């Protein structure tokens, strides 16, 4: 298949910085994409062999190099707050042919290394109303306060993931919409039925997973250097 | 009234790992109307027509982007090529590609065709029900097994009964006036003596389109093969064909030989006489 | 490696007239490989300026190709086409003939 | 853009016929994809097209009009699977594959007896901090209120719709929509 | 030219 690496990537304005993508298909075509909300996929260059490449409809801040069939990796030149996007990376037998996209990267150029902070987790537990009117309990858990918006959310009940009774909100929300720079909130619920949350013997437990700075960046602050965690919270099941 | 358009590449790699020259022509009928030569400065495709440049610029940057394309192939295969025959890097070494479509006189599609070759040799080509390969040696095979798991069959096919079919309606239409013609051949005939016992009767036609004519020498009415010597039409230079075809026939005899044309922009078939 | 002699046919584009302005030809046919060699020489000498057409070949892989200049064809000139190939030990002069 | 597709966001229950359409402006393009991406991962291809015409795989069936430069994708009995963003992606000659803005599909749910409500939930037993969840209503129906998600209990087979609101001010009602939602006290 | 279907040897 096709690999891209990193998937997630929290960079200084300025640096430089550069996207491994392979591809083992013996693929000619290969493309990298940038994902941005209300503009879909944009072109950023492209290659249709190795030892070729071709401009997309967003080249500039970008630079590729085809050495090789396999090799096909994205370079930031210097990083620009604009750049923050998911990038893809994609092959295709020859051009004009089907794309076969990677896993995709999460990156985000800040101007500041300051204005990144992992989240606050907090799990709500269930009304006793909602327990009495419907024989079921939803468990809310609440993650505000992060900035980027590389996080994860995962269920645990009794130390096993959970997927079922799930749904998690599809995008976070800014909690300063009218705001610049804007720290992230996001919520999801995990309903269960109301003899199992009733027994004190099961423990639920909701952790955001937050990719933050690299061990290379460089923190002159204070405070803990948000690195990638695991933020988690928990509650316990209860009769009465 | 049946018109075709095809596509010809050629890619000659130069001694000592020489990137390669890369031409492609494509034809309406006999008339060409793009071009693309890597020697030549634009590094863009050509118009040779009158009524392709009437095209947006659209149209010349994505012909451009795909002929690019090709010779990005091209230049590919000719590694592989070099490795599939175990050659060495100090020869030359030819890519030739030709594909395209024929319509009848209704305009609908008639047949297609995908042709490659190495070095002047059939190497595969996509058979006439556009869905199997004829590989014409073991290199070419392990080429079917690659491009029968691609699905290029299937690719090719919606081109060639698709693409190719419709923008040549269209080329038919923007340029009715060149392309939807017959120029019915000029002919003269030209005598010389050889020696003493016989001489030379030579037949001409020239400035005719399209390119396809037959010409056959008669000697009292009756076709004659023998004493004659037949010339490969040639272009003229402005869009028309020439040729000629000779008969070396007895001296005093000239009368009884007879030349006959045959061409589609002939309203009747033409006979000639020694005058 | 299939290596083909190109044909060579020397003509004008209209049946020549002494003194009026013609195009002189030279069409090669029938080669392989592509890399060919073709001069038009006026008294032996190389014409300068002439074009050629572009590369195309035929359904058994030949290539033509159309070389071409300005003339005018007079009583005391001659006119013929130098083709060198990979093919020939020696580039081979084909005269005009004015009736051929 | 060169590639548009139909505004979005969608919104289509289970069962019924969902369509998206796409435009170009290339009117030389030659190949044509119907890609679909769930919420933070990866375009998967749906359906390629070439040719002008219908082409029918399964649920779905891809229309194509070179004529018009116009693609459409038509999905019959739409699953629970079928929520996603829908990406149309047009070769403008050579590697210049062009995608389009993208198209967010909705599968609802088809809630037989909804039963709205609006129930608060406190972080603990003592805890004073609580947020509001708007729940169990059909999906007809659509300080910081989240987007609504569709749950999935499989082991019950029930689902159901929920939305979840908050503030920063203490003592937030959550009582500050079906006219015969519960409200309790 | 052809915008599909032309795959290296």
């Amino acid at each position: 298949g096709i690999t891209q690496a990193p998937t997630s990537q929290i960079l200084a304005a300025g640096r430089r910085m550069t996207l491994r993508c392979t591809q083992d298909m013996r693929h000619n075509a290969m493309y990298w994409y940038r994902q941005d909300l209300g503009l879909g996929l944009r072109l950023i260059h492209y290659s249709n062999t190795a030892g070729t490449t071709g401009k997309g409809e967003v080249p500039d801040g970008y630079s590729v190099s085809r050495a090789n069939t396999d090799d096909f990796p994205l370079t930031l030149a210097s990083a620009v707050p604009s750049q923050t996007s998911v990038y893809f990376c994609a092959s295709s037998w020859s051009f004009g042919t089907e794309a076969f996209f990677g896993q995709g990267t999460r990156l985000t150029v800040v101007e500041d290394l300051n204005k990144v902070f992992p989240p606050e987790v907090a799990v709500f537990e269930p009304s006793e109303a909602e327990i009495s009117h419907t024989q079921k309990a939803t468990l809310v858990c609440l993650a505000t306060g992060f900035y980027p918006d590389h996080v994860e959310l995962s269920w645990w009940v009794n130390g096993k993931e959970v997927h079922s009774g799930v749904c998690t909100d599809p995008q976070p929300l800014k909690e300063q919409p009218a705001l610049n720079d804007s720290r992230y909130a996001l919520s999801s619920r995990l309903r269960v039925s109301a003899t199992f949350w009733q027994d004190p013997r099961n423990h639920f437990r909701c952790q955001v997973q937050f990719y933050g700075l690299s061990e290379n960046d460089e923190w002159t602050q204070d405070r803990a250097k948000p690195v990638t965690q695991i933020v988690s919270a928990e509650a316990w099941g209860r009769a009465d | 009234g049946s018109h075709s358009m095809r596509y010809f590449f050629t890619s000659v790699s130069r001694p000592g790992r020489g990137e390669p020259r890369f031409i492609a022509v494509g034809y309406v009928d006999d008339t060409q109307f793009v071009r693309f030569d890597s020697d030549a400065a634009s590094q863009r495709m050509e118009p040779r027509a009158p009524w392709i440049e009437q095209e947006g610029p659209e149209y010349w940057d994505g012909e451009t982007r795909k002929v690019k394309a090709h010779s990005q192939t091209h230049r590919v295969d000719l590694g592989t090529l070099r490795g599939y025959y175990n050659q060495s890097e100090a020869g030359s070494h030819t890519v030739q590609r030709m594909y395209g479509c024929d319509v009848g006189s209704d305009w609908r599609f008639l047949r297609g065709y995908h042709q490659y070759a190495y070095d002047g040799k059939d190497y595969i080509a996509l058979k006439e029900d556009l869905r199997s390969w004829t590989a014409a040696d073991m290199a070419a095979q392990t080429t079917k097994h690659k491009w029968e798991a691609a699905h290029v069959a299937e690719q090719l096919r919606a081109y060639l009964e698709g693409t190719c079919v419709e923008w040549l309606r269209r080329y038919l239409e923007n340029g009715k006036e060149t392309l939807q013609r017959t120029d019915a051949p000029k002919t003269h005939m030209t005598h010389h003596a050889v020696s003493d016992h016989e001489a030379t009767l030579r037949c001409w036609a020239l400035s005719f389109y399209p390119a396809e004519i037959t010409l056959t020498w008669q000697r009292d009415g009756e076709d004659q093969t023998q004493d004659t010597e037949l010339v490969e039409t040639r272009p003229a230079g402005d869009g028309t064909f020439q040729k000629w075809a000779a008969v070396v026939v007895p001296s005093g005899q000239e009368q009884r030989y007879t030349c006959h044309v045959q061409h589609e922009g002939l309203p009747k078939p033409l006979t000639l006489r020694w005058e | 490696m299939i290596q083909r002699t190109p044909k060579i046919q020397v003509y004008s584009r209209h049946p020549a007239e002494n003194g009026k302005s013609n195009f002189l030809n030279c069409y090669v046919s029938g080669f392989h490989p592509s890399d060919i060699e073709v001069d038009l020489l006026k008294n032996g000498e190389r014409i300068e300026k002439v074009e050629h057409s572009d590369l195309s070949f035929s359904k058994d892989w030949s290539f033509y190709l159309l070389y071409y200049t300005e003339f005018t064809p007079t009583e005391k000139d001659e006119y013929a086409c130098r083709v060198n190939h990979v093919t020939l030990s020696q580039p081979k002069i084909v005269k005009w003939d004015r009736d051929m | 853009k060169e590639v548009e597709q139909n505004s979005g966001p969608l919104s289509v229950p289970e069962g019924a016929i969902a369509s998206l359409n796409c435009t170009y402006s290339y009117r030389g393009s030659q190949s044509f994809f119907w890609y679909r991406q769930y919420s933070g991962k990866s375009p998967e291809l749906i359906m390629f097209i070439y040719s002008n015409g219908d082409k029918e795989d399964g649920r779905f069936t891809a229309q194509l009009n070179k004529a018009s430069q116009y693609v459409s994708l038509l999905i019959r009995d739409s699953q629970p699977s079928d929520s996603a963003t829908y990406l149309c992606a047009v070769n403008f000659g050579g590697g210049k594959l062009i995608f389009g803005q993208g198209t967010e599909l909705s599968v609802k749910p088809n809630i037989q007896n909804p039963d709205p409500a609006v129930y608060q939930l406190r972080d603990s037993k003592s805890s004073d901090k609580s947020v509001c969840l708007f729940t169990d209503f059909d999906s007809q129906t659509n300080v910081y209120i989240t987007d609504k998600c569709v749950l999935d209990m499989r082991s019950m087979d029930f689902k159901s719709n929920s939305a979840v609101a908050w503030s920063n001010k203490s003592d937030f009602a959550c009582a500050n929509i079906p006219e015969d939602t519960f409200f309790p006290s | 030219a052809a915008g599909i279907g032309i795959l290296t040897v």
